[PDB]
């Protein structure tokens, strides 16, 4: 047995970098430190398909093809389609990421990563009103307040509590004794059972709450005596607490970026921290969900100018999530192809999706069997990053690490995939 | 007597009481920092295979703060 | 029965997308509606009865069980995945995301049998090409 | 091609062509007094019995209107005291048209003569009135200097609980080793405070000064109180009873009447069953209480002052103690012969 | 003056059309007209391909009429950037009817998409069905939206009609859902039906009118009273309606949320 | 139409309506004052072997008087 230490973790946006893998053979048959989520990514579930080899659907049923015949078939649809998907990505990394941004501007494609299913509303409202964020770090060693506002850590990023309340830091040697802890969200989570303070809010009223803490916060009387369900005399004890951190963290997530409202829910937020830190240092940490996710914005973003929803097909970048998003496309018939990368909107897009997902061609450059290889035309299988192949990837809060590779596998690597599959499509073109 | 027992099945692997341990704290650094642990160390439970896993229950002091981290109840002092 | 539909994470559904969702895990999981003990009761149901939800955008149905994580009165919980993308609403407001949480649905008890993760997908129709 | 639409218990009739037509009616506003029933020239409306509409539970809509007789001639809608049903011609509703007769009725209040007293709103028996007023700050009406001097202050909370605004606000705690105090600070909120001078007088060091000028200042520092806000009366709620004109004590609002008449109750008929009382929608009839014991009281009294005529009492009563007579109606021009009788039809 | 545009069946892939409007159309001669660039997905096409071409030609912008006599619900950026003349659609259109207008005016006689009047600097625009999303909206990231012009749609709009308005009139006579007026500066919105939630959320100036009910509202609007007879931008309003500042939320808020009594003493 | 209806099945006998109806009390001083009738009456209804017994539903004029008396919603205004 040999144990592997200093491996960063392929699954969710707190991307833990001190896990140690258990490597017998060639194979990774256990892990230390990885929480539940983790270990269950490293370590393979027996009685679970891992493709050997590509595969194509005759119609109705799939057989086995060599990775050229599936590459190229899959570069034909590309080149023929007039506006193809091409989805995904948050679970590759970042090289990978590249190439696709190329074979999307090759292809005359919209690329769109899963930031459109995420914090996608996060992004259109940071672009519209700032972003005032901080590393981990800062929270370790300086948070006197933190607060999970619409996030459930401790079934969705497990070891976010323990690495940012629990550690003891600088100026926090103490710890969890140290940070009054807030939960916002209308159930009894896990999480809100850890906190000093739970709003049990009412759902999809997180706008409304925020706008009299806002009005509150700037002196203003708040107009009716209870929002969101939170009576008035608690929302300004809520900004007292707020006002008198020495440092203040604000951790959101989906029950805010799905919630009505979606993006302005986000908005309101932000412009909240901003004003607190006329009172308070103040920040906050979109909890980003896959491993990088955070990446592909990032690679996109540098790349074209824009983070996500970017349409080629002129040309020039372009950019109106709402209209060139994944579900946008997928649900309004626009799209006539797609190919999925890293993620399975099959499991994981609304059933109007699905329908059009029906009717188009399908590409999935995919390890596993999955809702969307039942809805595939294609499968590519690749190497997995963060176990059997290497690549930067970005934390939720902008930190890149390495991820490495740990044991060797035959299969090809997304990033060659993608660079076959763009040298073919230019063949064709 | 009351000791330190761990129900695995119910466990996240999140690492609270890991960290949270004063015992732990004061041995390991990484885990006083809320890190998991990479040096070689002898403390009193870790995260292994997912999981919370007692190592060395002889060094726990039955205080009873890794109890108050876990919040799905899944390390408990009770006899034994 | 009306009730409010909240859909997520839980450590059991991340555990079992990573272990493969042609799992039985994952059905377990994931084809699961959480509801507290009280509405158990009136509509009458234990755990491991079946549930039919039912949405303005479709239908499906999953396996009731106890929620450990108290919901607000008259909220039900289905974690993130095929099942719950059944009947969630799709609509994105024209901001490209679904409104994935806190829809409101008709739930039923229902003798009909849990459809496992490949039968499920059969639903949209897939046409080979 | 005519049509009828249910929407709830609201009934639309609608017929198309060069000129269109709708008859709506709005059961929430209809106060089932018949008179639609009674003018239509073609028998087109039936209306349900008013008491059962009125004290008990029903699914029906307080009228029926019948597609298939209903010419869409309007004077169901024209004589409709309580604005539950309109005619719209290519989509106006009749009451801007000049060519259809409108009943003359008004109710308005005189802004500037007004002091917002609210009595009218109160008084509203269809809660068609809405009174607005500003009224100044508290810290304006009142004048002095407070300060605690919080190193002589022991915090004994005497003066937090005998203030008798709550001005006093001390931030208690349980002592600790680092913090060993049981209270950290301690505020007056002058926007509170009227300068009473309990606090000042209980404080068992005398750590609290405060002096209250409104005797010798107030002149100067307490401005007049000059209270401000405006009135307004929902034309469809309302319906002309006249309860705001006769309650306000600066005659500032004014009411003029559709219909002239008489009310004539039968005091040993009545057996006091109470529906009319709750059926008048212009709060006309009561059940005075005798103010001494062994004193009686009239068995049903009325007002008419507040009665409009709508004969709903009447309508409701099952032993006809109570009748309603009709002498005039008035309206604007009427030229069409056909509506000059339907008019005069329901004079009595 | 009036030239003819007939679709023919239109693409489940849609066309861009910002072309489509008088400027381009003037000084060409029909054959011409079917030679100007559309875009179908990620190919260059001609609009003869999609559209049947007749009509009289002329040389100014404002002596053209377009008229589009069919249904192009899949064609977007009808009239974008036109500076004059007139378009009418006989059916509905996709998103960015008008985007970025400066003068003219664009008659949709059924329902428009998202972004109907983006960016809009004046003229008129006119949807006699129901409107999408971002009525007389802005751009992602740009705190400048709408300056000038008049939106007016006889149906419903959904939601964040208005968005950083800067100026100009937008007229739902019917029903808008959530966030009307978001982050509005200046201008007039004036909704004659209902309004779901967060009317002027986060407003920092401007003008919203409700004449119907407004089921949910913002608690950082301070309540002012009760105003009658109120002009506003050239628009008479009779009844009365509730005052509201704010919003609060917002450093030196001035935006005011005017709604009607009869509906709203639940505000 | 609307009109009166009895249930007896649920009726009490307890006499609230025939006493709170106008028509009734007009009709008989004996029910007027709270007393089933003695004397021979023409009245809407009575208790009859227990049960509200409707005699003359002609003479009733749909106020409502007796079903807010009714506790048991045992007499009825509705459909025929
Ligand atoms: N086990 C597991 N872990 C994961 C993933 C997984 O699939 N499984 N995926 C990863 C991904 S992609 C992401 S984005 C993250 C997501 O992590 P989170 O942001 O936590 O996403 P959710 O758990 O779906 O929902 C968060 C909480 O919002 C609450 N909520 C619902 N409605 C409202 C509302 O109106 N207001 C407020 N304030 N809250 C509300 C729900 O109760 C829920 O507990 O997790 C990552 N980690
Ligand atoms: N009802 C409901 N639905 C939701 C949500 C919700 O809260 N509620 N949340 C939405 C959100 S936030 C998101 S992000 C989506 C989840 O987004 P998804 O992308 O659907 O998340 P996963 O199911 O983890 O998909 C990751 C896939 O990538 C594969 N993979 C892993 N490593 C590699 C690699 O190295 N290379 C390649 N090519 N593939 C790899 C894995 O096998 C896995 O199947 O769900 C969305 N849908
Ligand atoms: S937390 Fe997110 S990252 Fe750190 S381990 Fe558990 S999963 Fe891998
Ligand atoms: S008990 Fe006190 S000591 Fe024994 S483990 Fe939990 S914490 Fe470390
Ligand atoms: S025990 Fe409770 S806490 Fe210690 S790990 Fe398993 S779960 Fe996280
Ligand atoms: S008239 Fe008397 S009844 Fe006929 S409608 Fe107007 S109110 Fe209802
Ligand atoms: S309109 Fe003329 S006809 Fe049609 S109902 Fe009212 S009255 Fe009878
Ligand atoms: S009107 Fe007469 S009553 Fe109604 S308010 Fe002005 S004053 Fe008080
Ligand atoms: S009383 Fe004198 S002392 Fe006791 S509190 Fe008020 S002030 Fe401080
Ligand atoms: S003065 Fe009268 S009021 Fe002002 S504080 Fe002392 S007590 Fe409360
Ligand atoms: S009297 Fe002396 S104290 Fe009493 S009020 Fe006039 S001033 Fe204030
Ligand atoms: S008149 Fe009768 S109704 Fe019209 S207002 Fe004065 S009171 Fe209210
Ligand atoms: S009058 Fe006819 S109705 Fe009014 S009370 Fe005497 S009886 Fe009952
Ligand atoms: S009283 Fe005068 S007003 Fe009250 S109802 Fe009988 S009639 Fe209509
Ligand atoms: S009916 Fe209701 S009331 Fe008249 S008797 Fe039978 S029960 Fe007593
Ligand atoms: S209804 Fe009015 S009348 Fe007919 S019975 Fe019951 S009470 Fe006597
Ligand atoms: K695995
Ligand atoms: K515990
Ligand atoms: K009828
Ligand atoms: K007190
Ligand atoms: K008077
Ligand atoms: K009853
Ligand atoms: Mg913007
Ligand atoms: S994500
Ligand atoms: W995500």
């Amino acid at each position: 047995m040999e144990y592997v230490k200093n491996v960063v973790c392929p699954f969710c946006g707190t991307l833990c970098d001190d896990i140690i893998c258990k490597v017998e053979g060639n194979e990774i048959v256990g892990t230390i430190n990885a929480c539940r989520i983790g270990h269950s990514k490293f370590v393979h579930a027996e009685g679970a398909m891992r493709y050997k080899k590509p595969l194509i659907r005759k119609n109705g049923e799939f057989v086995e093809v060599s990775y050229d015949e599936a590459i190229d078939k899959a570069a034909k649809i590309l080149a023929e389609s007039k506006r193809p998907l091409m989805y995904g990505w948050s679970c590759t990394e970042c090289e990978a990421q590249a190439v696709g941004v190329e074979l999307a501007e090759e292809a005359g494609a919209v690329i769109d990563n899963t930031a459109s299913v995420c914090h996608g509303p996060s992004v259109l409202a940071l672009q519209d009103v700032g972003y005032p964020i901080c590393t981990f770090g800062e929270v370790k060693n300086r948070a006197d307040v933190v607060v999970y506002w619409g996030c459930n850590p401790m079934h969705a990023h497990p070891r976010h509590m323990s690495r940012n309340v629990f550690a003891r830091g600088f100026f926090r040697e103490r710890g969890r004794s140290d940070r009054t802890l807030i939960v916002v969200d209308p159930r009894k989570t896990d999480s809100a059972k850890l906190a000093d303070i739970h709003l049990q809010l009412d759902f999809d009223r997180d706008y409304e709450l925020l706008d009299a803490m806002r009005a509150c916060l700037l002196g203003h009387e708040i107009l009716y005596d209870e929002v969101a369900g939170v009576p008035r005399e608690q929302i300004e004890e809520a900004v007292e607490v707020l006002k008198n951190a020495q440092f203040g963290i604000l951790f959101f997530g989906m029950g805010i970026t799905h919630s009505r409202g979606k993006h302005r829910n986000i908005d309101t937020a932000i412009m909240m921290v901003q004003d607190l830190n006329d009172y308070a240092k103040w920040t906050l940490i979109p909890m980003r969900g896959h491993y990088n996710v955070t990446g592909f914005n990032q690679v996109c973003t540098w790349e074209s100018g824009y983070p996500y929803c970017v349409d080629f097909s002129g040309g020039e970048p372009r950019y109106n999530p709402g209209e060139t998003g994944a579900n946008d496309l997928l649900q309004n018939r626009e799209a006539d192809a797609m190919m999925v990368i890293a993620s399975d909107p099959g499991a994981h897009f609304p059933q109007r999706a699905l329908e059009r997902m029906a009717e188009i061609p399908v590409i999935a450059i995919e390890p596993h069997r999955t809702p969307t290889t039942e809805m595939a035309d294609i499968i590519i299988p690749p190497a997995i990053v963060g176990m059997e192949a290497e690549g930067t990837a970005y934390r939720m809060e902008g930190v890149p690490i390495r991820m490495k590779k740990v044991v060797d596998s035959d299969l090809l690597s997304d990033r060659e995939i993608l660079e076959r599959l763009l040298e073919k499509v230019r063949e064709y073109k | 007597a009351i000791g330190l027992k761990a129900y695995p099945e119910l466990c996240h692997g999140c690492g609270n009481c890991v960290i949270a341990c004063p015992v732990n704290a004061l041995r390991s650094p990484e885990v006083a920092g809320g890190k998991g642990p990479t040096d070689d160390v002898e403390i009193i439970m870790i995260v292994e295979d997912g999981v919370v896993n007692i190592k060395n229950p002889d060094l726990c002091g039955k205080c009873g703060t890794c109890v108050e981290s876990c919040p799905v109840d899944a390390i408990r002092l009770e006899e034994l | 029965m009306r009730v409010i539909l909240n859909t997520g994470r839980t450590i059991w559904q991340g555990q079992a997308i990573e272990s493969g969702k042609d799992l039985k895990m994952y059905v377990d999981a994931a084809a699961i509606i959480q509801m507290n003990p009280e509405m158990m009761k009136q509509l009458g149901i234990a755990e491991g009865d079946n549930v039919k939800v039912i949405s303005e955008y479709g239908d499906v149905v999953v396996k009731a069980v106890e929620a450990k994580e108290p919901l607000p009165e008259g909220m039900v919980y289905i974690p993130m995945g095929p099942w719950a993308n059944r009947v969630i609403r799709p609509y994105t407001d024209s901001t490209a995301t679904p409104s994935f949480k806190n829809i409101p649905v008709e739930i039923i008890p229902t003798d009909e049998e849990v459809l496992d993760m490949p039968t499920l997908m059969k639903v949209y129709g897939k046409v080979g090409q | 091609e005519t049509t009828e639409v249910i929407e709830g218990k609201n009934i639309t009739v609608e017929r198309t062509g060069e000129e269109n037509r709708r008859l709506i009616f709005q059961d929430c506003l209809c106060a089932v007094c018949g008179l639609c029933g009674e003018i239509c020239p073609v028998s087109a409306i039936e209306v349900n019995p008013t008491g059962a509409m009125v004290r008990t539970e029903q699914e029906k809509s307080k009228i029926a209107i019948d597609e298939n007789k209903c010419v869409l001639c309007g004077m169901c809608s024209s004589i409709c005291p309580f604005q539950a049903l309109d005619l719209q011609i290519d989509g106006t509703s009749i009451k801007e048209l000049a060519e259809y007769p409108k009943i003359i009725k008004s109710a308005e209040i005189d802004d500037e003569t007004c002091i917002q007293c609210k009595a009218c709103e109160t008084a509203c028996p269809q809660d068609a009135i809405t009174i607005t007023r500003e009224l100044p700050e508290r810290k304006d009406l009142v004048t002095g200097e407070i300060e605690i001097d919080k190193d002589t202050c022991i915090y004994c909370g005497m003066c937090e609980e005998m203030c008798p605004v709550d001005a006093i606000e001390i931030d208690h705690q349980t002592p600790s080793s680092a913090s060993p105090v049981v209270a950290t600070d301690i505020r007056v909120d002058e926007d509170k405070c009227v300068h009473c001078g309990i606090c000042k007088r209980i404080c068992p060091v005398d750590a609290i000064m405060q002096v209250c000028r409104i005797c010798p200042y107030g002149e100067y520092e307490i401005k007049t109180p000059e209270v401000t806000g405006t009135s307004y009366i929902d034309p469809e709620l309302c319906v002309n009873c006249g309860w705001c004109q006769e309650i306000c004590p600066v005659d500032a609002a004014t009411v003029t009447k559709p219909f002239e008449g008489e009310l004539i109750i039968d005091q040993d008929t009545c057996q006091a069953c109470e529906t009319c009382v709750m059926v008048c929608p212009c709060n006309v009839l009561s059940f005075p209480k005798p103010e001494k014991p062994g004193e009686k009281t009239t068995k049903l009294h009325k007002d008419e002052r507040f009665c409009i005529y709508c004969g709903a009492c009447e309508r409701s009563c099952p032993v006809t103690a109570i009748t309603v007579k009709r002498n005039r109606i008035n309206t604007t021009p009427i030229r069409s012969k056909a509506w000059k009788n339907a008019f005069d039809s329901l004079l009595k | 003056s009036e030239i003819i545009l007939t679709p023919k069946e239109q693409p489940e892939v849609p066309l861009e059309a910002p072309n489509i409007k008088p400027d381009v159309f003037a000084g060409k001669s029909i054959e011409e007209i079917k030679n100007i660039q559309i875009m179908h997905g990620n190919e260059v096409v001609k609009l003869g391909d999609f559209f049947e071409v007749s009509g009289e030609p002329a040389d100014a912008p404002e002596d053209i009429k377009i008229i589009i006599d069919g249904d192009v619900y899949n064609t977007k950026r009808i009239g974008q950037e036109m500076t004059a003349g007139e378009i009418i659609v006989r059916g509905n259109v996709n998103m960015y009817v008008g985007a970025g207008m400066k003068g003219g005016k664009i008659t949709v006689e059924g329902n428009a998409g998202s972004w109907a009047g983006q960016d809009m600097r004046g003229g008129e625009i006119e949807i006699l069905g129901d409107a999408g999303d971002y009525v007389g909206s802005s751009y992602r990231g740009d705190w400048r939206g709408m300056s000038g012009g008049t939106i007016t749609v006889h149906g419903n709009a959904d939601n964040e009609i208005g968005e950083y308005m800067n100026g100009g009139k937008i007229i739902i006579k019917g029903d808008v859902n959530i966030m009307p007026g978001i982050h509005m500066n200046n201008g007039l919105i004036i909704i004659e039906g209902n309004v779901v939630a967060r009317a002027g959320g986060e407003m920092a100036g401007g003008t919203i009118v409700v004449k119907g009910m407004m089921q949910e509202f913002l608690a950082g609007f301070k309540y002012l009273g009760v105003e009658k007879d109120i002009e506003v931008d050239g628009e008479e309003l009779p009844g009365a309606f509730y005052k509201f500042e704010g919003d609060h939320a917002i450093k030196g808020a001035k935006g005011i949320v005017y709604a009607a009594v009869g509906c709203n003493g639940h505000i």
